[PDB]
């Protein structure tokens, strides 16, 4: 009883694209399934819907740019002439009235920028400068386009502390962020410390060891 | 065709 | 259809109670097609209620909900850390003379807590961003509360203007903090002529703004 989008990348405008939502566990005869996208620190817009023998509706606002079909165990939208303004991570749901299941979405950029893998930069726990008994650390993760990037610590193993800011567009087009995390300033000489930086788009993965400076 | 909320609805 | 939402934020101590309103610009179908979820940022929504009142399996009944026709109310009572994070209704409506569904515009629920000044952190470029040509300065406020702060930064005591973004955190789902980073970008030709790079933190929970500095290549 699962969804899973896939397909989500950088295109060009006017280039047509087809995401995925792959279906476990459902009968997709049974089911209403819906499109949802969501543009970043935008609310969610409902896109369309695929009911149980197939027919479909959409969004006034979507004017045929967007088709929905469906197989036993897919869910497909195709966006045919695609703008800047639809670049969003786009959801697929189940249900017509209301959504109890969710994919974890799958994120579409439309621009004519190239894409570029990220330099990962360490932000060094100072030598000399506590905050409360607490050092802090972590890694720039700078010029990359598009998004996005995931990070994790230690492999996923140090999550306590951690604060992976959001992604900032940078005059240039390319977006940075910053992973930081509060450790024990005690633990500094003894601990080894992390970034496990990947950048699907371009193929860069990267794990930097972050260390006080000498 | 099939009434709307058997389609549709849930 | 159009489903206008409480405007942002809705706020809350713990144990308290907030209410949300929806109002759709026509009658959802059958006058109770109407749904509610929690998102937070980075994960997809999680249904809370349907058919208006109804609540969702596992949900806790702490979230209650009613209403007809265009008129909807979530309520939270005994606000938790967690329920920090923003808020959807969904109307469904007749697909034959109408979308089938539509959002509302999204409520965010900030939970109150007691002030707490940031913890401050100033970070030079690296080595290997320096053989790069560019210079990254990073100021980390770290568990702050409320959201609001003033970041300024100063090279040789010169204020910066125009060369530094910032980035907030969301509120946190257990102390209910914001974090903040903000870089200063430098040109490396730029950073290598100057000696003292400084953050200056203004914020409700200091008597004073706090500097974090250091000088080049010490």
């Amino acid at each position: 009883q699962s969804e899973e989008e896939s397909g989500g990348r950088l295109v060009t405008p006017e280039t047509p694209l087809t995401l995925t939502c792959t279906a476990s566990g459902i009968d997709l005869s049974k089911w209403p399934m819906t499109w949802v996208r969501q543009a970043p620190g935008k609310g969610l817009e409902w896109i369309g819907i695929i009911g149980r023998s197939g027919s479909t509706n959409y969004a006034s606002w979507a004017k045929g740019r967007f088709t929905i079909s469906k197989t036993s165990t897919t869910v497909d939208l195709k966006m045919t002439s695609p703008t800047t303004e639809d670049t969003a991570t786009y959801f697929c749901a189940r249900g017509g009235s209301y959504y109890d299941l969710w994919g974890q979405g799958t994120l579409v950029t439309v621009s004519s920028a190239s894409t570029k893998g990220p330099s990962v930069f360490p932000l060094a726990p100072s030598s000399k400068s506590t905050s409360g008994g607490t050092a802090a650390l972590g890694c720039l993760v700078k010029d990359y386009f598009p998004e996005p990037v995931t990070v994790s610590w230690n492999s996923g193993a140090l999550t306590s502390g951690v604060h992976t800011f959001p992604a900032v567009l940078q005059s240039s087009g390319l977006y940075s962020l910053s992973s930081v995390v509060t450790v024990p300033s005690s633990s500094l000489g003894t601990q080894t410390y992390i970034c496990n930086v990947n950048h699907k788009p371009s193929n860069t993965k990267v794990d930097k060891k972050v260390e006080p400076k000498s | 065709h099939h009434p709307m909320t058997e389609e549709f609805k849930n | 259809q159009v489903l206008t939402q409480t405007a942002s934020p809705v706020s809350a101590a713990v144990g308290n109670t907030v209410t949300i309103t929806c109002q759709s610009s026509q009658s959802v179908w059958k006058n109770n097609d109407l749904s509610w979820y929690q998102q937070k940022l980075g994960q997809p929504p999680k249904l809370l209620i349907y058919y208006a009142s109804t609540l969702a399996s596992g949900v806790s009944s702490r979230f209650k909900a009613s209403g007809s026709g265009t008129q909807f109310t979530l309520t939270i009572s005994d606000v938790q850390c967690d329920d920090a994070g923003t808020y959807y209704c969904v109307g469904s409506y007749d697909c034959s003379s109408a979308d089938c569904n539509a959002f509302g515009g999204g409520t965010k629920v900030v939970v109150k807590r007691t002030v707490a000044a940031p913890s401050v952190f100033i970070f030079p470029p690296s080595d290997e961003q320096l053989k790069s040509g560019t210079a990254s300065v990073v100021c980390l406020l770290n568990n702050f509360y409320p959201r609001e702060a003033k970041v300024q930064w100063k090279v040789d005591n010169a204020l910066q203007s125009g060369n530094s973004q910032e980035s907030v955190t969301e509120q946190d789902s257990k102390d209910s903090t914001y974090s903040l980073s903000s870089t200063l970008t430098l040109s490396k030709a730029d950073y290598e002529k100057h000696k003292v790079y400084a953050c200056e933190v203004t914020h409700q929970g200091l008597s004073s703004p706090v500097t974090k500095s250091f000088n080049r290549g010490e």
